[PDB]
């Protein structure tokens, strides 16, 4: 028996089946052959790494140029100089991810846009001090972008978003949350310039129905996130579901004006709707009844924190919906828990989700290693 | 459906066409070879797999004939029970099964055997890995110290 | 002085064991990074279930549509880490306590997260301070 | 191992496998074996790759002398046939050498990449300069038999199209489009311009419309049969321009003449050909408007001189004209908004300006 007789591909696969700790502290110290095998690299994940590298970033940048994805998650140690030199040493970068790096300024993203145009995925956590000038740099240099995420970046106006929308025609994903100073103009410039868009979200933004209605030009929309958005009437989302036939996931949480008639229209004209979220929507059992009687494709429906939901609506939606597998009955105080228990006992393949039910699931997962 | 394979040592095994189609290499050589009329079902020689390992692979593919293949997912310790009971062999047989799964291009058997070897590696110091795998420590006390220094961030 | 507010409800059994779980740091899927104008980026670990059952805002923020990776980090601003800690303690134990000078911050946080019970408690406390 | 005793066997086996001698599983497997064993002793395979490349280069460059200078019938046969046989042998050779395809090859992060892709690339040492022009002129000759020309060379044209499409640049629908689609389109546009002008010279326009529609359908079906579907939109634009727009002036004149007559069906297929041209209808619209305005004028002028002392007759005549031309708008002009508008305008341009009021 000799492991070294196996080809190096099989040994690399076996070492890839090993965790990082077991590979760097045990596998790399067995022999020089295993050392050279485990030393071989591409995609690197440095997620929060106990914030233990500032200069090691420049060391690994000067070491190898064959990096296609960099994960810089939460990363409180290093400064913009390390990111700049890493961008200088990695032109062939495809995916960039750095969440909650609130110490990075826009010079880092400027150097990134200037020294890696092949970017496809750019995921940028809160990261305050992100002006539109480095964002227009990114928009005008990284034309090959596909995925873009700017979550809770309060320092972004509409200029950078419109510049991003002008270029980067291959943008399939976009997500923005709680980003003020971003209004219907950015949504309109994004909807009419990038027909490749599939995933879009403007949660908590200063967007109204005038900007949401422009999303009908995107017949390739798959998921839509419109949570806590300013005054979105029923007719706009009606037209959205009618035109965008490829819509699979619709998120309308924290919208106090969506009624049950809108839910009925969406369920009727939603031939490809798979996930619908209606948390805090001022609706009643009629919405669930319509979803059950008219929609043969909705699998996930969430009506959490809806005041007027009762036992009858959930029983009828469990009886009439054939594709339903997850019911979001969270904090529906007008719903009896014994009814939910009867439902989970006499309705399989449906995960009724209430407060007590999720607490019970977590308590069973804990009792698997139980205590007192 | 029937296909007759020949091993490296001279034994012949006649099995189902689809079970051999589990092996990408075997189905590729069949589609290239026998799309037209078969020539009296001439034997297919496998000179890189002997008889016992070929029989083990045939048994594994016979048990795994209904698995639906959905390539790049997360790593876990599923390793179904029957695969574990089947891989309860010595190191030589396991390495020969690894070589056969890499030669016959059987992704499932390759994954299961690689996970078994990795679990055999898991939870063992370098000295224990060298003892269980018969690998001489070619590291000097200097080089081993440099290697453990370069990976201090763990 | 010091004010306090205790609540009794149907989850008198689940809340205690969930708080014991939180103190054990075994099962967690929510990470809150609180910052306030100079404070250290305080890092709290908690379950989505209790935070959603105690505040509708947390429930709305936890319904992102995709939770495959399990652990999620939610950065919170505009609130002091001590106020957020007291809010989490109320969410887990149905009981909160505060100083006579920190009632306003607790009330602001509760209004920001729509926790009606402690909102009314802090309103009564601010009325009693006249 | 040893090369002067193993490699020779492998080149001989690849030579066999490049001829449809139908070898048994023992020879496939022997060759595969050879390959595997060679690349097992992480470099090894480089030599073998260069040898494969040399074999393919020599094989193509010394079957080209059989291909150059061929007539623009025989060359299509030769190209189709050799391409078919060669893609079959290329696929079976990629299959023989799969083990080299996945391990020695993964380490390239240059020129050397693949084997089947190699085979295709090398095939561009018998296409780009040698045959491309020749073969494409042959195809254009055949397609130029849009006269009583014969049916079966469809196989040859489809084979050419195929070999150009799969020769779409693998390196590092381009070949098909630069080599063939451009010249094909040019030739088609010239063919149809000559045919159009000749016909519209020695035939009435209202059989030229039928022949243009027939030719448009013909060319759509021909792109369907053996051409790549990518060549549909473009060709359609070209043919519509040639046949319907270049002649839109005689079309306008015949439009007016038909309007004077009652050849409804012809007017209809005219509005059906013209529609396919950007904004070419406006002139037809205004012509219809003026025609039916003059029609209502002449009608009610043939009606009342001292007969305007008859409300009924007047309103009847007006309604008659309106109904006839509304029917003509619906049936012929597909109820187009432009033509309904012209109808409305022209009606509002005779009802209150006639000899019953003047």
């Amino acid at each position: 028996p000799d492991i070294n007789q196996l080809p190096p591909s099989i040994l690399l696969k076996i070492f890839s089946n090993l965790s990082l700790d077991e590979r760097c502290l045990s596998a790399s110290l067995v022999c020089k052959y295993w050392r050279d095998l485990c030393l071989d690299f591409k995609q690197l994940d440095l997620s929060s790494r106990q914030q233990v590298t500032d200069e090691l970033l420049e060391k690994i940048a000067s070491r190898s140029q064959n990096i296609i994805e960099i994960n810089i998650s939460d990363c409180r140690s290093m400064s913009d100089n390390g990111v700049c030199v890493l961008a200088f040493k990695c032109p062939g970068l495809l995916r960039y991810t750095a969440y909650r790096c609130k110490q990075l300024s826009d010079t880092s993203i400027i150097a990134v846009a200037s020294h890696c145009p092949l970017l496809q995925k750019v995921h940028v956590g809160n990261q305050d001090k992100l002006t539109d000038e480095g964002l227009k740099q990114l928009g005008s240099k990284c034309r090959e972008l596909k995925d873009i995420h700017f979550g809770q970046c309060y320092k972004i106006s509409d200029e950078g978003m419109i510049v991003i929308a002008k270029g980067c025609l291959k943008l399939q994903r976009i997500y923005m949350q709680e980003n003020k100073l971003v209004t219907d103009q950015s949504v309109k410039a994004f909807a009419e310039h990038c027909p490749e868009l599939q995933y879009v979200g403007f949660m908590g933004c200063s967007v109204t129905s005038k900007g949401v209605i422009h999303l009908t030009k995107l017949r390739n929309l798959s998921s839509l996130d419109l949570r806590h958005i300013t005054e979105l009437d029923n007719e706009t989302v009606m037209e959205i579901v009618k035109r965008c036939k490829n819509l699979s996931s619709l998120n309308l949480c924290l919208n106090w004006i969506i009624n049950d008639r809108c839910v009925e229209v969406i369920a009727k004209e939603g031939q490809n709707l798979k996930e619908l979220y209606l948390v805090s929507c001022k609706i009643t059992d009629y919405a669930l009844i319509a979803i059950g009687r008219y929609s043969m494709t909705i699998e996930t429906v969430d009506v959490g924190w809806c005041k007027e939901i009762t036992d009858q609506g959930a029983t009828l939606i469990a009886q009439s919906s054939k594709s339903l597998r997850y019911l979001g009955l969270m904090r529906c105080d007008k719903v009896n828990e014994v009814t939910v228990e009867q439902l989970v006992q006499q309705y399989p393949h449906i995960t009724f989700s209430t407060v007590l039910q999720d607490c019970k699931r977590t308590l069973e997962r804990a009792y698997q290693m139980g205590w007192t | 459906p029937s296909i007759k394979l020949q091993s490296s040592d001279g034994e012949i095994f006649e099995v189902d066409v689809e079970i051999a189609k589990q092996s990408v290499t075997i189905k590729t050589m069949l589609e290239d070879l026998g799309m037209d009329d078969e020539g009296d079902d001439d034997p297919v020689p496998l000179p890189n797999v002997n008889a016992a390992i070929l029989k083990k692979v045939i048994q594994w593919c016979t048990h795994h004939k209904d698995d639906p293949p959905p390539n790049k997912e997360k790593r876990t310790d599923d390793i179904p029970v029957w695969d574990q009971e089947f891989l309860k062999v010595d190191q030589g047989t396991l390495f020969e099964l690894i070589l056969a799964a890499n030669y016959l291009d059987i992704k499932g058997l390759l994954d299961v055997t690689c996970k078994t070897v990795a679990n055999m590696i898991k939870g063992k110091t370098p000295e224990e890995i060298r003892k269980t795998f018969n690998i001489k420590n070619d590291f000097t006390e200097e080089e081993e110290a440099q290697v453990r220094k370069e990976n201090q961030w763990c | 002085r010091t004010f306090s507010y205790t609540l009794e409800d149907h989850t008198k059994q689940a809340f205690g064991i969930m708080n014991e779980l939180r103190l054990s740091q075994q099962l967690c899927d929510v990470t809150l990074q609180v910052k306030y104008q100079d404070a250290p980026a305080a890092q709290f670990m908690a379950h989505k279930v209790a935070l959603a059952s105690s505040s509708p805002v947390f429930k709305a923020m936890f319904t992102n549509g995709l939770r495959e990776q399990g652990m999620e980090v939610v950065s919170i601003e505009g609130i002091h880490p001590k106020v957020m800690e007291r809010l989490i303690e109320f969410a887990y134990t149905a009981s909160i306590s505060m100083g006579e000078k920190c009632v306003l911050h607790v009330m602001n946080g509760a209004v920001m997260y729509q926790i009606d019970s402690v909102v009314r408690a802090c309103s009564d406390f601010l009325v009693q301070q006249l | 191992i040893g090369l002067d005793q193993i490699w020779d066997d492998l080149r001989a086996g690849i030579q066999q496998v490049y001829t449809r001698q139908s070898m048994a599983k023992s020879r496939y497997m022997e060759l595969y074996t050879h390959v595997y064993n060679y690349c097992t002793s992480q470099f090894v395979g480089l030599e073998l790759y260069k040898r494969l490349k040399e074999f393919l280069k020599n094989y193509l460059t010394n079957l080209l002398k059989d291909g150059e200078d061929l007539m623009d019938e025989s060359v299509l046969k030769f190209y189709t046939q050799q391409w078919e046989d060669y893609r079959f042998s290329s696929k079976v050779l990629n299959g023989i050498c799969a083990y080299l395809n996945r391990h020695w090859v993964r380490r390239e992060c240059k020129g050397i990449y693949e084997i089947y892709s190699l085979a295709l690339v090398t095939w561009r040492d018998c296409l780009f300069r040698p045959l491309n022009k020749q073969v494409t002129n042959a195809v254009l000759k055949l397609i130029e038999k849009e006269r009583n020309g014969e049916t079966i060379n469809t196989r040859l044209i489809s084979g050419v199209v195929q070999s150009y499409v799969e020769l779409g640049l693998n390196e590092d629908l381009t070949v098909y489009k630069e080599s063939f689609e451009s010249q094909f389109l040019a030739d088609t546009e010239r063919f149809y311009t000559r045919e159009s002008t000749e016909f519209l010279q020695q035939n009435p326009v209202t059989e030229y419309m039928k022949k243009a529609e027939a030719r448009l359908l013909e060319e759509q079906r021909r792109v369907q049969v053996y051409l790549h579907e990518s060549t549909q939109d473009e060709l359609a634009r070209k043919c519509e321009q040639v046949l319907i727009e270049k002649h839109l002036e005689i079309f306008h004149t015949e439009f007016q003449n038909l309007l004077d007559a009652d050849k409804n069906e012809d007017l209809g297929r005219m509005y059906n050909l013209v529609s396919r041209i950007q904004d070419g209808l406006g002139e037809l619209k205004k012509l219809l408007e003026t025609h039916i305005h003059n029609q209502g004028l002449a009608a009610i002028e043939k009606c009342g001189e001292a007969a305007l002392n008859d409300p009924k007759m007047y309103v009847q005549t007006v309604l008659d004209v309106h109904k006839k031309y509304n029917a003509l708008v619906m049936s012929a002009f597909n109820n187009d908004a432009g033509f309904v508008a012209a109808l409305d305008k022209a009606c509002g341009r005779f009802i209150n300006n006639n000899a019953v009021t003047k």
